[PDB]
Parts: C-alpha cells; structure tokens; sequence
C-alpha cells in the first residue's frame, strides 16, 4: 500500500489531470457550437431557405 | 371391491344384495352381536367398538351409554321388521367439569335424555336447544338434583326430524339459585336410522373400506359426511380419500390436515381417550374459556375495529396469523359480508384453516400467497367458492409454481414484480430521461409511416439504452413483442406521436408509464430467463 | 437533496440543511432505506421529491401491509408522507409492532396508558376493567402453544399465592387457628406450595390426602382424636396399610 | 441480508442560442468547424 | 395484594417476547411517548393500586 501511494500516477494526478481535461472540454464544447452555428447561417444563407 | 363400495343400496334390492354380498348361512340377524363381527372381520373388541359403539340391550341403570357413540336395533311400531339406530355425541362448552355422563336415548319415535352430575345442587335443570332463545326449551329436568344418580327428562319435543341430523340437543340450563343459572355442559348429536340388511351392507362397505385405505373410521365419517347429505360412497369420495393420501405422502402432513387440505371441514369428534383435532387446534390451552363453533353469531373482523371479540383472538391465536393476515384472508375467501363480519361457523372455519395450511406447506407467507393467487389464473374467484374438480388443480399449479421458481432462484418478488399488472402511475426518471434524449433524434414524419419495422430499427438503440439491453437487435424484438402486446391501446406509433408533444399529456401519461412499465417487465423477463437473441427472434 | 433544500430529508425542530452529527445520522438512515428499497427505489425518491407518494404505494414497494401501515400512520400522528421524518416514524412504529407480534393500535393502546400520579393535576388516563380483558386478550393472542402453556402455569402459581394469602387473612374456621401455609396444606390436605410442572390424579391425591389425614391423627398431633375408634384392626395395621 | 442498488436521476441537455453570420462561404466554415470537432472528440476519449 | 390479573398477563407477554425491553430502546420516537413510571410498571411488578 505504501509503494502505492508514492507512486509518480497516484490520486492526486490523475484527480488534477482529468480536472483540468473537464475544464477544457466544457469550454471547447461551446467554441464548437458557436462554429457550427455560424456554418449552419453560413449555409442558410447560401441556400436562400 | 370397487364395484361392491361403489354399488347403490335401496329399500327394493336390499335383500338380493345381501344374499349376493353374505354367505348363504348368515342372516341378517346375525349382525346384532359384535362379537361375531368381530369374529367375522378379524378386529378386536375396541376397533369394532370404534365403528358400532355400545349395543344397548338393557343394561344397569347408569352404566353410561356411549364409548363415544350408541347402536342397536329395535322394532318399529308400524311393522314387524327390526330397524338399526345409531347416535354419535361431541362434548361441548365444558363438559368434562361437571356432568359424569350425559346420553341421548332413543325408543322409536321420541327421544329422552340420561344424565348424571359431579356436583349436588338443590334446585331443577332445564335442557334448552338455541342460545336462551324463546322457543328454544327443549325439557326440562326435575329436581333435587343429587350427584351420581340417573335422571330421565320427559321426551322431548320441539325439535324436527330434519335437524335431528347434525343438531344440537342440549343447552343445559342449570340453576344454582332460585334465580341464577348457568350452562354445565352439553353436546352435539347426530342420529341415524335405517333397516338391518341396509344397515348391515353400510358398516360392510365402511369396514372393507377402512381396512384397505388405513382411514380411522371417524375420518372416513366426516370424508363422506362433507360430500353429501345421504352419506353414500361414490366417485367423490374415493378421490377424496386418493387425495388425503397423497397429500399426507407428500407434504409430510397428518391424516387430518391432509383430510382438510382435499376440502373436507375440520374433525370434531373425539376417541374417548383423545382429543379432537378442532380442540387441539384452538383449545390447548384455551385462553380463559372454550371457543366453540356453535355460535352462528356475526363477529367483526376489521382490524380497525375497537374492543375486538374474544372470538377473533381466539381465532388468530388458532391459525397462528395477526389482524391484518387474518383480514386477507377473509377477503381472499370470499367469506367476508358487508360491514366487515363472518359467520362462526365450522365451514368458515375450515375454509380459513385451508387457506393457511396452503400457505404453510409451500413455504409462503400469506401476503405471499395471495400475491401469488393473483398472478394465478383462478385470481378473480373466491376460494369458497370453487368446485370440488378445482381446489386440486389450484394446489398442483402453487406446487410446481414454487418449485420452479425454487429451482430457478427466483424470490416470490421478483416474479411479482416481473408479472403484476399494477404500476405507480407516475412518470420515472427513466422515462423523462428517455424521452429527452429521443426527442431530438426523431421527427414527425417517421411517426406517421405505417412501416412499423422501420420505428422499432430506429428506436431500437435508445430503449436498449433504458433497459440495459445487451445489443439493439434485442430492444426492436422486445419492441416489436410489446407492439402485438398494444398495452394500453398504444402501438408503436402511438408511442412515437405521444413522445412528440410539448407535455400536452392530459391523462395520456397513464398510457405512456403503461408502455414503459410492460416494456420494462418484458425486458427483464428476458434477462432472468437468459435467453438469446436468436431464439427470441425466432 | 440539494435541489430540494433538504426539504426531502427534514428535521427534528431544526432548520433543514444544517450539518452536524444528528444530520449525518439521520442521512445515513435515510440512504439505508434507499439501497434497501431495491430497484424501483429509484421512482419512490421521485415520489418522495413531489409529494404524491401515498400509503398504498409505499406499502406495495416495500412488502408491508396496507392495514399495518394505515393502522401505523394514524397511531403517529401523521397523515402525509411530506418528509423523511415521517417514513421514519411509521416504520419505526411498524418495527416495534411486529417485535411484539401485534398491530401498531395495540401498540398505542399500551402508550397511552399513564401513570400521572393520581390527580393533583388535569387527570389520570387508565383503561376500566373491561378494557383492560380486552387488552390482555389481544395481547395474548399472539403467543404460541408452548409459550400460553409457561405462562399459565405462572398465573397458575401467582394465583395460588394471592388465594392462599387471602384466604389466611379473611377467613378462619369455627375451631381452627391456623396462621401459616404449612397449616392451609395440613388442614385441607393438598399441597398449595409445589410447583405446577408435577402432575397428579384425582384419586392419587385424594388417597394422599386421606394418608396424611390419619398419620396426623393417630400420632395424637390433631387433638380429641376418638380413642376407642383409632384401636380398630385397619389402623393396628398401619405398618402395613399405609402404602398402596 | 442486505442489499443495494443503483439511483438515477433527471438530468437535461443543453440549448441553442441564434447564429451570427461570418464572412465565408460555405465550404471553408465546414471544413474548419470539422477540424475543431476532431479535436473535441480527441478530448472526449483521452477523458473517459 | 392488590393483583391485578390481566395487567400481570400482558407484563408477563411482553417479557416473554422481548426481555430487557431492547426492541424498545432501538426505537426513541415510540419510546419517548411512555412515562417513566408505565415502563417501571412493565418492568417491575406494580399493579394500579
């Protein structure tokens, strides 16, 4: 149990880790959908409908 | 053998029976001394005693009369033919305190009574027949009333032949004071009459019976006494008397309980030197007093009912269930009236003790066992009121239901949840999460095409998301076999058209959890069974 | 929880949401019930969220009886299943009952019975005499055979003690002074202080009693004993007719 | 015996907000709004 | 005396089915509707009178 604990990919690494991916899943998803709004006026546009 | 039990007797081929069924060197006259028929049968003096009684000829003036029943033949007054009589007693309401003995005499056309006492009183008796009733005098005993000696009470008469049949005659009505009185003691009687030859083909069929079964002759008595008033053997009672054996083969039970298990009622009478199976079920030990089921009185039974009756506790404490099992049961019988009230009496009684005893022998509690009978398919009929070719058939369907479902390491509960018709009625997060996830993913135009394939192809990923299906072939066919189900009226396209709505759902949510709920059983039906998706398809 | 406020799970004279032991408890209480509510547990929470969740429905879930648990509800006060706190109740009541092998009225029948020292205040609450039969009796009816037959024979002995008792304090024979029970046992010559496990016949005991009887007359320790009578051939004998 | 089980609850999506309109045609929006979803669903498998 | 013949039926019941009232100590809220003197009267001996 104690090898465990001190090893380099214990918790807390892994905890921030995927923290972080979170945070940056959560606002690229908006950045995303903001693009396909835009290319979906972009083609609205385009088609005249 | 079957065709001597099973032959009909009467009056007109009585005497070509008997020459037929007896030697040509036996009269019928012969039957008038149990020895010889002990003799003849190869039984001792008590077992044919357990059959035929006392014979009564005459004896000393107490010498009681019953060992617990009372026969013999006398001459009737219209002829110069000799008829057999025979009278069984059941000690009631305390009759071991008080009264040495207390017997029933017959003459011919009339009847008187014979008794002795334990205690000296000064005063009279009166032998009353209903509960104090107004008309319910009887006779009446004239005093001084000494212990240990012989009383006669005046031919009693109001009473009618049919009731002579399994009646009471006894309400003993004695009088400690000039004006203070109390019941001592009585009992039931039953009597019998017919002519000798009749007489003697009778106790020839219950003997021969009796002997090759392994029947006490009381059981055999009350088999055929709760299969019809004229207490022949036919059909019935031969698969009564197959069906007490197998039950008690099986389920390891005694000749009494398998005797009411085949929907005979409980046996009352007693051996002379046992106890009955009534006492030993609700009087050992009584309470404070006895519990007797001559009552006829209405008692209440609502749970919720204030200063309950000695009689329900009673009642619980017998057949071993609380007030609210006790109210199941009642409803589940059929017995219950309005306003929540039973009638005391042995068939109730016996249909209660039934219904337990069913619950018992299968391991199952009583709520159990009613959750059962109604996924049964004789759910919707009460147990009273089923014929004598039912009662078998619905404990051959509990017993290979439950072993099955032992086998299969299924729980009473988990079958009732997989096959009740009954759901909670409100929208589940399950449901709301589906349909949020459903919503975008379709569109008005797939809900109106007839092609009912091509819905359950593109529903078939969502709901075996729902269920925890293993693959969405499952989910169509699952689908599909709801869709011939039609729940709640609602096929597939009735889903697809309910789920596109802006919560415009009046009363069609009921509708929707429906689907849902017989969905959601199906699947899981198919997960317990462990099928495979191609026998499912097939 | 959360989203409802803690309204779901409620609190005992506290403002709900509040963290302290008593919180944590009653929480853990509360996610026992859950896990062991089983699957549809899950729709139950739904229910409890709104307040549509209803006697019936509860019943049905967990196993339980419809008349135990309405019996249970009106006994606890409460008529609604709004909180957490309520279920808890009810089936808190529901537990005692079935420890008791009796129904939750019963149950309330036994609280309410008061000892509030006789007056000096707003009164006393004690059931009449009849209630009193009729409680015994329901009480009673959930026993089994073996257990009426132990405590018959206690009665049966608590009984014995009380007649003996009174009938040395009210009652004393015309030319008899008899202050003690070894005196009730020698004078009506039966045994009043044995235990009800030994078993007898009626003729047994009449012959012991009649034994004792003569044994306590002939040794001239009940006094004007007839003289001329105890010289009679049977008691010259005695070494030899006095046992069976 | 004691047992337990899983619990679920209501949960909701997410919504649209009205578009703006860019300066490209068609085909250049798609292909850079397809570049930028690549890369969202990388980080979606590298988090599970 | 006095003796109270039912009360000693349904102290002796209770004891019977659960000694040392510990079915009723595991639940406070029907505990605490009982007064002190209705739970010496069931565990002790101690008739109205």
């Amino acid at each position: 149990l104690e090898l465990l604990q001190r090893k380099f990919t214990n918790k807390a690494l892994y905890s921030w880790m995927r923290g972080k991916l979170s945070a940056i899943y959560y606002q690229f998803f908006d950045l995303t959908q903001s693009f396909c709004l835009m290319a979906q006026e972009a083609l609205r546009r385009e088609l005249t409908d | 053998l079957y065709n001597i039990l099973t032959e009909e007797i009467t009056e007109k081929n009585a005497d070509a029976l008997f020459a037929q069924n007896f030697s040509e060197n036996i009269t019928p006259e012969n039957f008038a001394s149990q020895s010889w028929i002990a003799k003849y049968y190869g039984l001792e003096l008590s077992e044919v005693q357990k059959y035929l009684g006392m014979l009564q000829n005459g004896y000393s003036d107490s010498t009681s009369a019953y060992v617990d029943n009372i026969s013999t033949g006398l001459v009737v007054n219209n002829e110069s033919k000799l008829e057999a009589y025979k009278i069984t007693r059941v000690k009631t309401d305390d009759y071991d305190k008080n009264i040495n003995y207390f017997d029933l005499m017959y003459e011919g056309n009339n009847q008187f009574f014979i008794r002795a006492n334990f205690k000296v009183s000064r005063e009279f008796g009166a032998t009353l027949r209903k509960n104090a009733g107004p008309s319910g005098i009887v006779g009446s005993l004239s005093g001084p009333l000494i212990a240990n000696t012989n009383f006669k009470s005046n031919y009693l008469s109001n009473i009618s032949d049919s009731e002579y049949k399994n009646g009471v005659k006894i309400y003993a009505y004695r009088y400690t004071s000039s004006t203070s009185a109390t019941n001592q003691g009585g009992g039931i009687f039953t009597f019998e009459s017919y002519p000798l030859t009749i007489f003697a083909l009778k106790l020839n069929k219950a003997i021969r019976l009796c002997l090759t079964s392994g029947l006490s002759p009381n059981e055999l008595q009350t088999i055929v006494r709760s299969d019809n008033a004229q207490g022949i053997i036919n059909d019935s009672v031969l698969t009564k008397v197959f069906y007490t054996l197998f039950y008690s083969h099986r389920y390891a039970l005694s000749f009494d309980d398998a005797q009411v298990l085949n929907g005979s009622v409980i046996n009352q009478y007693a051996d002379d030197d046992s106890v009955s199976h009534f006492n030993r079920l609700f009087n050992t030990p009584p309470l404070k007093g006895k519990i007797f089921e001559a009552d006829g009185n209405t008692v209440s039974i609502d749970p919720d009912e204030e200063q309950s009756t000695f009689a329900r506790s009673a009642l619980m404490r017998g057949l071993g269930v609380n007030s609210g099992e006790l109210y199941q049961l009642g409803k589940l019988a059929g017995v219950l009236d309005a306003q929540n009230t039973i009638t005391l009496s042995v068939f109730v009684i016996s249909s209660l003790y039934r219904l337990t005893l069913l619950a018992r022998v299968h391991q199952l509690t009583v709520n159990e066992l009613c959750m059962l009978y109604g996924l049964s398919p004789f759910n919707g009929k009460t147990t009273a009121s089923l014929s004598s070719g039912e009662l078998p058939r619905l404990v051959i369907w509990l017993y290979q239901v439950t072993q099955w479902l032992t086998e299969a390491e299924i729980t009473t509960e988990a079958i009732w949840l997989l096959c009740t018709p009954e759901f909670s009625g409100n929208i589940s997060p399950e449901i709301s999460n589906l349909l949020n996830n459903l919503r975008p993913s379709i569109s008005e135009d797939m809900a109106q095409s007839h092609n009912r394939e091509l819905q359950a192809e593109i529903l078939a990923p969502f709901i075996a998301a729902t269920l925890h299906l293993a693959s969405p072939d499952m989910a169509r066919y699952i689908l599909l076999w709801t869709d011939n189900l039609r729940p709640g009226g609602l096929d597939i396209a009735g889903f697809m058209t309910l789920v596109l709505k802006e919560s415009l759902n009046a009363n069609e949510t009921t509708q929707l959890v429906q689907f849902c709920h017989v969905m959601a059983q199906l699947s899981l039906s198919v997960q317990t069974l462990r099928l495979s998706e191609a026998e499912l398809s097939v | 929880l959360v989203i409802s406020g803690f309204a779901v799970l409620g609190a005992k004279n506290q403002p709900a949401g509040q963290h302290n032991i008593d919180t944590l408890f009653s929480l853990y209480r509360f996610h026992q019930w859950i896990n062991g509510l089983g699957n549809p547990g899950s729709d139950t929470l739904d229910m409890l969220r709104q307040q549509t969740l209803t006697a019936d429905r509860l019943a049905s879930v967990m196993g339980l009886d419809i008349s135990m648990v309405t019996q249970a509800m009106v006994s606890a006060g409460v008529n609604q299943l709004q909180c957490w706190q309520d279920i808890n109740t009810v089936l808190q009541w529901i537990d005692v009952a079935s420890a008791l092998h009796t129904m939750p009225s019963v149950i309330r029948t036994l609280v309410n019975i008061r000892y509030v020292t006789a007056l000096n205040k707003a009164e006393s609450n004690l059931p009449s005499w009849d209630e009193w039969q009729t409680l015994a009796e329901n009480m009673e009816a959930g026993l089994s055979t073996q257990q009426a037959q132990t405590l018959a024979d206690y009665t049966a002995e608590r009984l014995s003690s009380v007649l003996c008792n009174w009938f040395l304090a009210n009652i004393q024979p015309e030319g008899v002074s008899l202050h003690s029970r070894d005196d009730l046992y020698s004078y009506f010559l039966i045994d009043n202080q044995v235990s009800s496990a030994i078993k007898t016949t009626r003729l047994a005991e009449a012959i012991a009693g009649i034994q004792l009887y003569i044994n306590r007359a002939l040794n001239r320790i009940e006094p004007n004993a007839r003289a001329d009578v105890s010289t009679r051939q049977f008691f010259t004998d005695w070494t030899v007719n006095n046992r069976y | 015996a004691l047992l337990t089980s899983m619990v679920q609850a209501s949960q909701g999506g997410s919504a649209v907000l009205p578009g703006t309109l860019s300066l490209y045609r068609f085909p250049v929006m798609l292909e850079r709004t397809r570049n930028l979803v690549a890369q969202l669903t990388q980080f979606g498998t590298s988090l599970l | 005396t006095p003796y109270h013949q039912p009360y000693e039926t349904i102290r002796q019941v209770i004891m019977t089915h659960d000694s040392t009232l510990s079915a009723l100590s595991r639940n406070p809220e029907v505990m605490g509707q009982a007064e002190g003197a209705s739970l010496l009267a069931i565990l002790a001996n101690i008739s109205p009178e």
